[PDB]
Formats: C-alpha cells, structure tokens, sequence
C-alpha cells in the first residue's frame, strides 16, 4: 500500500492509482503523460474551462474522454482507465486535484520533499543554495528524501521570509516580528 | 488625577501612530534590504544550528 | 467533491486496474462497510429484492436497500461473526421459512431452527415471509 | 513614564522566536478554525495562533484538525500559521493564587500580581480512588445555624445548592467563607479553608462587587476567585471548573482543606452546548450534551476527603445549580442531583415571608449527615428537627381552632422560624449556635413574643456572655456539652427569659 | 502484527486505520500502549479501508494522533477465579482494591451469548434465604431477577449483606456486587462496611467480589462494568457450579451510559432519549442471568426510576425484565421492623400456588389480607378507637401488630453492629410459624415479646422469659 497517506480527499483516487501503477511501475510515465495531455487539454479553451464546469452529462463526458484519448495514447493505461472512471464518476474538475496528489505520491515514492522559501522578494542565488544546504545539513531533510526548494515571492508578506518544509517552519519575517511589536505598543 | 491619567493614555496613542510611521521608514529604506539580508543569514545561523 | 460508495480505494483499484466484475459482483459480493447489524456489500447484481443472502460469516441477511451497485443487507446474526471484506454469496431465494403440517409439537425460531432442539424439521415446502393477504372475494362470513 | 512603559513593552518583544510545527488555517468560521498541519498534537493541547489566540482541538479530524478558538473570529483570518504550543491545558497551582482574582489561564485580572506557583498542572485530572478516600469527620461551619445543624456539612463533601439566582444565591455561599474566617484564624490548615469561588458566566461588574465584598470582610487573602465572565469564551467556561479543581487538588494534596463553590455549573453546561453544537457533536436532552453528565461526574468526583495514605486533607465542594422554576426534572438538574451527596433547596416562598436569603429546609436534605457535625451541636439540635417536622404538618391546619398539641407546636415553631431567619453576611460562632437551639428546644422561646425574638437573641447572647462566657468558652473548647453545663445553661436561659 | 495508527479523535470515539488485510471483527478489544499505561478501545464498527470506529474504556487525554495500536482480537478477557473474591476490580481487570495483581488463573471474554432453551429455566425453584420475610412475602427464584426497590435508609446495604451470607449458607454460593454509576464516596463506604461485616474478610474468606464502576469512568466503561461482573458470575455458575447472586446498582445509570454511547456512535436516540438498542442489551444481560444445568445466576438490581415516571421506557423495560420486585420501605423500618420489607408494596410472581404450594399461597393471602384489613382499620382506629371497634376487628388489629413485630428478626451480618445474634431460618420453619400465628396460638403473646425474633418456637421461649 502507499508509503504515505494524504488522507484521501480525492487522494483516495491517487492512492489507488499509486499502488496499481506502482506495481505496474509506470508512475513516472503516467505522471508526465498526464501532465502533458493536461497541458494541451487545458489549452483547449472549451473543455479546459468547461472541463472544470459540470455542464457535461454522463454521456457527454464519455465523449469528452474519447477526445482526450485522441490527444495522446499510452503512458500507463491505468490512468487511461482512470479517465473513463473519472468521467463516469462525473468528476473532471478535481482531475487536476488528483494530478497534483499523484505527483506528490509519485515523488514520495522517489523520496523527494518539496520545500518553499516564501519571501517578499526574489532572493540571492547564494541565499537559495545556503538554505538548500542548511536544510540538508539539518536532519529535517533526511537522506533519500530529496529537496526541491522553491523560493516564492509573495507581496502579502512584507519583508523577510519563512522557510517551510517538514510541516515545520521557521518564520523569520519582518511582517510577523512587526505584528508582535505593534501589538505590545498598542497594549 | 483623572485628566493626568487620561493624558498618559493619550500619549501612548499619539506614540502608537508614531510607531506606524517608524514601520513605514523600515519598509522603504535599504534597511528593507539590509535587515532582510540579516534575517536570511540569521535563518541560516539557526537552521545550521539545527 | 461528493461521497460515493465507489470512492473506496479497493473498488477504485479494481476499476483502474481494468479488472472484470462478472460473477463476483453479479452473484457474489465483497463486504465493505459493516456495523450496526446492517452491511453494505458491493456487487450481487443478480440479487432479487428481499432475497436471502448467505455471508461467508455464516450470517444470513435479507436485502433491504437495493442501491445502484450496492446492497444494504440486514444481518440476521451477530456483528461478532461479521468482519469487513467477507464474501457474500447469494442464497438465491426470497426469504422463505419452511412451512408444512408436522411442525406441531416443536419450537422453532424465525429461520426455522428448532430452538427447543426437538423436532428435526419436517416441513413440506417453504413459503415467502411477506405474503399479500387474500382478497375480499377470498373471505367469507364467520360463524364457527 | 511613557518611556518606562516603552522599555517594558519592547523588552516584551525582545528575543527572537524560532518556529517549529505549524498548521495553517484553511477556513475559519464559527470559532472552528480548520487547520492543515499539526501532525503530532496531544489531545487538549494548547495551540497558539498567529492571531495569538489559543485553542484546544476537540475534533482531531484525519487530515485537518478542527481547532476551537478561545476567542473572537475577527483576529483570525484565512491562511494563518497556527503554532503548536505543545502543552496540554495547565494552570498554575500554588499559594500565589491566594488573594487573587485570576482568569482561567491564570493571569491576574485583578492584576494584584503574578501567581506564585509550584507547578502548572493539567486541567482534567482523574478522580482519587476508593482507598485514597476516608470518612468525613470534620464539619464545616457556615455561621448559619440552620445550615450547620439541619443540613450538617463536612469537608471533602460535595453537596448541591439548587435554587433560583439573585436570591442571594451568591450570598449563601459567601456567608460560609466568612464563618470560615474564624476557622482560618485557627492555625491548622485543615481549618484554613482556602476558598475558591468559580464565577461562571458572571459579568465583571457583579464580580467586582463580589471581590470588594470579600475584601471588606477581609477574607480575600485565603480566597481565590476564578473568573470566567458572561462574555468570556465558552472553552474558558467549560474548562473553568476543571482547571479550578486542579488548584483544589494542590490544597487537598498538601493536607490542607479548601472549599470550591462552583456557581453555576448550569452555565458551564451551556458553554459545552455551544462547543458541542459547533463541533457538530450531537446535543443531548434539552439541547445540552449527553456527556455533560460525564463531565460533571469527572469534575465532582475529584472532591474528596483523603485518607492518611494520601494525607488527610480535603477538597470540599458545593456546586450551585440555577433553576427557573425548581424544575429538577430538567436534564441538567437531574444529572447533578444524582452526582451530589445532599442537596440544599432554596425556595422563593420563604423569601417573600421575609427569610432573605431564603431556604426551604424541608426540601433540603443531607446524604452525608451528622458525621460531619459537631457532637455538641448534634446533641442540642435533634429535637429541633422533630419539632420543625411536626410544625410543617401542623402548618397545614394553622390557618384556626386547634387542639392544644397542634397549637403548642405552632407556638414553638413560629418562634423557631423567626429565630432561624438570617440576613446576608452574618456568620455566627458555634459557641452561640449551641445556646440558641437549646432555648427553642426547651421551648423557652415560646414565652418571649414573636416580635421580641429579635430582641431576645442579641440580649440572650450578651447575657450568656456576661453570666458565663466561661460556659461559652467551655462549649467551644470542650466541643461537647457536659450535663452540668447544660444544667447551668438551662438555668441561665430561664433567667434570661425572666429578664 | 495487527497495527494501526490513530486517525481521528473526535470525542472519545477513536478511529484507528490499520494496514490492509488485518481485518478486525466487531467487538474486538484493542490496546494502545500509552503513557496512561494503556488506553483500551473496543471496536464497535468497521468503517472500511481497514479502519474502525471504537469506543474507549480509558481516558483519551494527551493523545498524539497516529499512535500505533495492537489488536487483541476479541472482547476483553476479564480475570476469573476465587482470587477475584474480595477484590475491587476495575474494568480493565486491575486492582482498585489495590491489593495488587490478582492471581486469577484464567480470563474469559466479556461479550458472550445467553444460554440455549435447554440451559434456561424450564421449571423454577425457590432459592432459600434465612430471612423469613423474604421466603414468605417475596420468595427468591432460581435463575430469577428480583429487583430490590427501597434505597439505603431501610438498611439496604445491610440487607444486601445479609443476603450474601444467606446465599453462602443457602447453596454454597458467592456473590458479586457490581456497582454501576458509583459515587466514589459511596464506594468507599461500601468497601469499608463490607470489610467490617466480614463478607470480605481479608484473612478470612470473601464471598462477594467487588467491581465498582464510578460515574467518572467513561460511558463505554460504565456500560461494560456490568458485562464484566456478569462474566465472573457465569464462571461461578458454569465453571464452579455455584449459584451466585449479582447485585447491580442503578440500571438507570446503566441506561444513561448506554444512551450516551448510542448518541456518540451517532445512533438516533429513541423515545425519551433512550438508546434504540436498549431492549436487546438488557435482553442479553438479563438472559445471561438464568438457571443452567449447573448453577444459576440471579440478579438483584437497583432501579433509579426517573421521578417515578415508570411510564418512561427505561423503567418500563426494566420492570419488564424483573420477575419480582422487593419493595423495602422506610416507613416500615420506622415501625422498627428490620426486615424493612413492606409486603403491601413487595410483590412477586413467585408467590403462586405452584411455585410455593397452594397451602403457602393461601397462608400468604391470609397474612396479606390481615395486614390490608389492619391498615384500613388503622385509618379509622385512630379517630374511632380500636376498643370502640368490633371484637373481631380488634382481634385482627391486635394480631396484626404482633405479626408485624414477629416479622422483625436480627440480621446475622450486622449481629456485631446491633449486638443481637441474627437468624437464619429455613423455608419449612417459616411456613410453620405463620400457620400457627394465623391460628394465633402463641400470638396471644405481647407485641414486644413477639418483636425481633426468628422462628415461632424461639419466640415461645422469649415470651415466657420476658414475662418472668
């Protein structure tokens, strides 16, 4: 069974898919192809917006799948059997929901963690590396559990940064420090 | 006594809007850069110490 | 989005794996969510309404809720004996109890099991539990 | 000045933080923030938001943990770091709460000073076993003759106070603390009852009067006032008796005695109703949770008179339940009635009839009895119960022409009723409880007119003190009534009735 | 091994998600090793995906979600043996008498099925007691449930103690006082009294085994204390042959505990709020109390009626299960009569002209008719005067007040406490006494000299010595 539980929430699809395609060892292929057919499906404006929309019927949905399997073939036929299942289950809006989850499971099997350096500005390459180094140096990123560290720029945060990974965050931002400082100087 | 105490509270509120002014000074200057850099290296110092 | 009895990972995994559902879900079920003397079974598509099913638990049950690709049985039997993922096999018959003449002088429980023990069952036929009562024309004036 | 305050405030944000496990609000509605994260999380653990509010997590749902906010929703907003404090709810225990009005957390709301505390101990602590308990011998004296004799109360004991609010419901409770001032003076700390008043759903204006009253009667120095006000949030209200009890355990444990008066557990119930309904957990009968019974049982069975195994100390309790018609039928009363041992049933009819605060003592009962009564006070007040018992029945023919026996009962009984009247915040020494009941028993009150009972009382007491405060001092110190002392006492009373 | 991580703690309903193909069965017993020692959860559902829904038997405080659980595989197995006697034993089968690890050789599952038709009472016989009043006016049955009514104040606890002694003499039996919704104060009193009156003699023998279930103990464990008590009893009946008598405290608080767990389980409250499974659960409990081929359990229960609203399902259902009710009165005890039994309230179906014989039935009817007429007579006696009423009427009243005194007998258990040696009187000598008393032969003897005695013969002697 899956090495990690996302506690379903349409992660139940991802889980089922994960173990089935894990024993078929065709999860990387599935994921990439799934991404690829999704990118061009999303970029078909009708049924890249209306695919999300639940306008479509059971019968109309099935005909959408037939168009989708024209868009690519192979690269795990368990995700092709999934397409049918999803149209039948009439959910195709939480399709990318499942895609995201499947990616997490897939890269969990690979043993890769995704962290983030939410910040108010795009930081130095020195900073990027130093944080990536720091995280590996800490046991927080253990070995065989890789790091993709993505610094993001968010305007809502005003100065400083919060590093997050392992559901442990160290938030050394100015916004948060300011919040406590302001509060005590209003109290 | 009553007005003296009221004046003391009023002073805190006058200085409260001054704190806001000083916050604006931090967010504009290249203190905005220099002290963010300080947070970055501080985060490095803490996180390596983990 | 919504909850469906097909969201279950084992159900989904069989479908994703493109595994066949003939005669193991047309006449056999596998138990899913069970508790409170009612069980929810997946399959049994050839189940008749109010059929008697025999579980692999040993428990027998009468289908109450015939639901799209699901049945909500009532367990004529303890929950102790029932576990999740048991295989439910169609008894194949609407709930009937043995009926006959030679039941005089012996206690039976509802199924027909002699619970005084006495009287190994002698019953001509079995007849469905729910029977629609005779018509107006079938009835005639009381006098005896 | 403003600067001294600035330095303090800046000092109070000096020393940088270093976060660990966080959760982030997905959506916050109705005091139920639903947080993604908090993988490890003790049950009833305190979590502190980035809005700074604290919470507990009654639903631990599988992928989100549904925090319950101890405060206002405005503060919270979507996508808010929710740091994990990592400590189950605990409150300071120690002698520093003495003479302190504190909020649930333990912060002095009177601001009289930080709590000297030897531990912070968790809110819900399991009840002491069968063998940890011991029989209650020690009485607790309220300085109200009727309560001390008719409804004899001890120390460790849990007994109900079911009655209607603002009839001096709080007044009846306060009177005990004041008579306990006398005992407090008494060096032994089984006599130093360090009282705890748990004000549940009570506005700060009212509680300000209470605090001041305690101070006025100089009793707020062994008191603790746990305050969860009307506006104070429902988690605080729910856990307020539980946390309060833990303070009580510290006294009990130290071998000392104390009295915790929960007023009113009905509002504790209501707060739990708010919580349960919002946690979607089904509300029980009268839309009040069914496992409110379970809560009450846990709380009220921590009150105990310990054995010398765990040191003979105690935690007397007196839960107060507020009724709106005397509807004992109501689910919350039925439960509490079952749990408590004894009841005090305070009634409106008596109030109108000038007994203020008003108690119907026919409908008061004790189920811990006179084992927690002074031997002396027991001796001269068995008679009183029987005369009054007859008086109730013979009050049902009082309103004309009556047999002498019935009429006799009425004479003694009316005088006794007048003698048992009491006004707020008057405690009365045991050495003066014992004489007054003796007089009534000997029917010596009968002669002195009903109106003159009032005059009789003060005069009688002073006369007893003048004639023999040696006798009075003997009653107090011996604690027992020697036949010679009652002989003399009988003579004294006769003499007093004469003049 | 069967292991799962806790995946919810919504209330005290703890769902554990176990790795697949480690299939549980409903009513299993799980034990979570905890810093609270253990938390014992009982599986009451399967939520699928190899997840469960359980109820708790221990507290749920400080739980860190994702804790590993180990599945025993079936209903908790509670210690049995004669080692359990005189030990207050907690739900988890651990000392709360605190006399340390019980040496109870074997343990047995708590959820169990009621005997077959054969091993259920086919004919009922009267289990004897030393109390004459019990054996006449409410004869106890073999397998039967005779539910005591009339609370402590009638000396209920002492009455119960007397019964334990009587049972021991009567059959060779034992007892188990199981207390549901115990007030921990009352529990203390009971343990101390029971030790003192030697029904639990530490050095000596302990007949009664104690299981106390405080109200504070979680509702799930409150429901299961009863079943645990019952398991011990059935071990006595089945596996030691011995007839036992199992006291239960409030079965109202049994109901309350079951009702709460139903609502927790999500099950819709039935009428007056009481659980939908009220009948079946009581049904199991009161059909595991019966006469097997071996012994018979018998259960004396305490019914905390909800403000005498007998109409309510919880009392009604209780009265439906109870064969007889013994209705002790505080009025009666106030007439100095110990036994405190009020026979004009106590009613039994075991008074039949077959169950106790026709002669006994007729004798009983006469004694009752005498009392009934006496009661009505006392109504008008007070105004009119007894001496102003008929010679026959005052004969009845005189005889009755003497009969009333004759009912009183010292209790053997409290012989120490009263200072008066108790009486253990067999059924035959009971019948003999009332027949003669009906003919009022030695009932020409003063009330006080017909007071506080056992058999008729004994009080012939006392009558003479009093006069002398």
């Amino acid at each position: 069974p899956p090495p990690v539980r996302l506690f379903g929430v349409e992660g139940t699809y991802a889980t089922a898919l994960y173990q089935a395609a894990a024993k078929n060892s065709s999860i990387d292929a599935a994921f990439q192809s799934l991404q690829k057919v999704e990118s061009t499906v999303k970029k078909n404006p009708k049924l890249g917006h209306l695919l999300l929309n639940p306008a479509l019927s059971l019968k109309d949905r099935n005909s959408v799948i037939d168009a989708i399997v024209e868009t690519h073939k192979n690269l795990d036929g368990y995700v092709v059997n999934l397409l049918k299942v999803l149209s039948e289950n009439n959910r195709l809006g939480c399709f990318e929901k499942i895609a995201s989850d499947f990616g997490v499971l897939n890269d969990a099997h690979n043993g890769l963690l995704k962290g983030t350096v939410t910040s108010a500005e795009p930081l130095d390459p020195k900073s990027f590396k130093r944080i990536e180094k720091a995280l590996s140096a800490s046991k927080l990123v253990g070995q065989g559990k890789s790091l993709k560290l993505e610094n993001v720029v968010k305007p809502e945060i005003k100065g400083g940064l919060i590093v997050e990974l392992g559901d442990k965050t160290v938030d050394l931002s100015i916004s948060t420090k300011i919040q406590k400082l302001n509060k005590v100087l209003e109290d | 006594v009553r007005y003296e105490a009221s004046l003391r509270q009023l002073e805190q509120r006058q200085l409260a809007k001054s704190v806001i002014s000083r916050v604006q000074s931090e967010l504009g200057n290249p203190k905005f850069q220099e002290k963010v850099l300080q947070q970055s290296i501080s985060e490095i110092e803490q996180l390596l110490s983990k | 989005t919504k909850a469906q009895p097909t969201e279950v990972s084992s159900i989904l995994e069989e479908r994703i794996k493109g595994v066949s559902d003939e005669a193991n879900l047309n006449e056999t079920g596998r138990v899913l969510a069970v508790g409170d003397g009612i069980a929810r079974v997946f399959g049994l598509n050839n189940i008749q309404a109010e059929e008697l099913v025999e579980f692999s638990s040993g428990v027998k049950g009468m289908a109450l809720n015939l639901e799209p690709g699901q049945v909500g049985i009532v367990l004529f039997g303890s929950d102790r004996l029932v576990k999740e993922g048991e295989l439910v096999k169609r008894t194949g018959n609407i709930v009937d109890v043995p009926v006959g003449p030679g039941l005089l002088g012996r206690v039976v429980d509802a199924l027909g099991n002699p619970i005084d023990g006495k009287g190994p069952i002698d019953a001509a036929g079995r007849s469905r539990a729910q029977v629609k009562a005779p018509g107006i024309l079938p009835r005639r004036s009381v006098h005896e | 000045e403003v600067s001294s305050i600035l330095e303090e405030r800046i000092k109070g944000v000096s020393d940088e933080a270093n976060l660990n496990e966080t959760g982030r609000v997905l959506a916050v509605g109705d005091g139920i923030a639903r947080v993604f994260g908090l993988n490890n999380i003790q049950a009833e653990e305190l979590v502190e938001f980035s809005s700074g509010v604290k919470g507990m997590a009654l639903n631990l749902e599988p992928g989100q943990v549904g925090i319950v906010l101890f405060g206002s929703d405005r503060l919270v907003k979507e996508g808010e770091l929710v740091k994990r404090t990592g400590n189950i709810v605990d409150v300071p225990v120690g002698p520093g709460l003495l003479g302190r009005v504190v909020d649930a957390l333990g912060n002095p709301i009177d601001g009289k000073g930080p709590i000297d505390a030897a531990g912070r101990s968790r809110a819900q602590v399991k009840a002491p076993g069968i063998l940890p308990r011991r029989s209650v011998h020690e009485p607790v004296q309220t300085g109200l003759k009727a309560v001390d004799a008719l409804v004899p109360i001890g120390r460790g004991q849990r007994e109900l106070i079911i009655g209607d609010r603002q009839t001096g419901k709080t007044a009846v409770a306060l009177d005990t603390i004041l008579n306990q001032k006398r005992w407090n003076n008494g060096s032994d700390e089984s006599k130093k009852l360090y009282c705890v008043y748990v004000a549940v759903g009570q506005k700060r204006s009212t509680v300000a009067q209470l605090v001041q009253t305690l101070e006025q009667h100089d009793a707020m120095k062994y008191s603790i006032i746990v305050a969860a006000t009307a506006s104070e949030a429902a988690p605080l209200q729910y856990l307020a008796p539980f946390t309060a009890a833990s303070i009580g355990e510290w006294f009990r444990d130290n071998g000392k005695h104390a009295l915790i008066v929960y007023d009113d557990l009905s509002k504790q119930a209501v707060a739990y109703r708010q919580l349960s309904l919002l946690l979607r957990r089904p509300p029980g009968r009268e839309a009040y949770p069914g496992d409110v019974f379970y809560l009450h049982s846990r709380l009220l069975e921590r009150a105990a008179k310990l054995s010398e195994k765990e040191g003979s100390g105690s935690l007397t309790a007196l839960p107060v339940i507020e009724t709106q018609g005397g509807d004992v039928s109501a689910y919350i009363p039925t439960n509490v009635i079952s749990i408590t041992d004894g009841q005090i049933f305070l009634e409106a009819e008596l109030f109108y009839k000038g007994i203020r605060p008003a108690i119907n003592v026919g409908l008061s009962v004790s189920r811990v009895g006179s084992a927690a009564q002074v031997k002396a006070l027991k001796q001269v007040a068995g008679s009183l119960k029987l005369f009054l018992a007859q008086y109730r029945e013979v009050a049902a023919f009082a309103q004309s022409d009556l047999d002498a026996s019935t009429k006799q009962t009425l004479v003694r009984g009316e005088r006794l009723t007048q003698l048992l009247k009491q006004n707020q915040y008057s405690p009365l020494a045991t050495e003066e409880q014992v004489p007054l009941i003796y007089a009534g028993v000997n029917g010596h009150l009968d002669g002195i007119e009903l109106s003159r009972i009032g005059e009789f009382e003060s005069s009688f007491l002073s006369y007893l003190k003048s004639n023999h405060n040696e006798l009075l001092t003997e009653i107090r110190e011996k604690g027992e009534l020697s036949k010679e002392l009652l002989a003399s006492l009988k003579s004294a009373t006769e003499s007093f009735v004469a003049t | 091994p069967i292991t799962g991580k806790v995946t919810a703690v919504i209330g005290a309903i703890v769902d554990v998600h176990f790795e697949q193909s480690e299939l549980p069965a409903i009513l299993n017993a799980l034990e979570i090793k905890t810093p609270q020692g253990k938390l014992v959860l009982e599986v009451a559902q399967h939520l699928g995906e190899n997840t469960v829904r359980t109820i708790a038997m221990d507290g749920t405080e400080g739980l860190v979600r994702g804790e590993k659980v180990l599945d025993t595989g079936g209903p908790i197995s509670v210690p049995v043996g004669r080692e359990t006697l005189g030990r207050i034993i907690n739900v988890i089968g651990e000392p709360i008498d605190e006399r340390g690890p019980i040496k109870s050789k074997l343990r047995k599952p708590i959820h169990a099925d009621p005997p077959s038709f054969a091993e259920q009472s086919t004919s009922a016989e009267i289990l004897e007691t030393g109390i004459k009043v019990v054996d006449l006016l409410a004869p106890y049955a073999r397998g039967g449930k005779i539910g005591l009514f009339g609370g402590a104040g009638v000396g209920k606890t002492v009455f119960i103690q007397e019964l334990i002694n009587n049972i021991a003499k009567a059959h060779g039996g034992f007892s188990v006082f199981t207390g549901v919704g115990e007030r921990t104060r009352e529990g203390n009193d009971l343990y101390r009294e029971m030790k003192e009156t030697g029904v639990i003699n530490l050095e000596g023998e302990s007949k009664v085994a104690l299981v106390f279930g405080q109200m504070n103990e979680p509702p799930g464990a409150r429901a299961r204390v009863a079943l645990t008590g019952l398991t011990i009893a059935e071990y006595f009946r089945d596996e030691e042959g011995q007839d036992v008598l199992l006291f239960i405290d409030n079965i109202f608080r049994f109901t309350q505990a079951g009702s709460e767990v139903s609502a927790l389980l999500g099950r819709i409250p039935s009428a007056v709020g009481y659980q939908p499974t009220l009948a079946t659960d009581m049904g199991l409990l009161q059909e595991r109390i019966t006469t097997t081929k071996k012994g018979s359990v018998t259960s004396v229960q305490a019914v905390y009626v909800p403000a005498d609203d007998l109409t309510d399902p919880a009392p009604a259902t209780t009265f439906a299960h109870l064969d007889a009710t013994t209705v002790l009165s505080r009025g009666i005890s106030e007439l100095g009569i110990y036994p405190a039994v009020d026979p004009l309230d106590s009613k039994s179906r075991l008074l039949d002209a077959a169950v106790v014989g026709q002669e006994h039935y007729d004798v009983a009817s006469k004694v009752q008719e005498t009392l009934q007429t006496y009661k009505s007579l006392q109504d008008i006696i007070a105004i009119l005067g007894m001496d102003e009423l008929s010679e026959q009427d005052k004969l009845t009243v005189e005889r009755a007040r003497k009969i009333q005194r004759f009912l009183s007998q010292p209790f053997a258990v409290a012989e120490v406490f009263t200072g008066i040696p108790g009486k253990l009187v067999r059924l035959k000598d009971t019948v003999a006494s009332f027949k003669a008393v009906l003919e009022g032969k030695y009932d020409n003897i003063p009330e006080h000299a017909f007071y506080m005695v056992g058999g008729i013969e004994d009080v012939v002697a006392k009558a003479e010595k009093l006069a002398a």
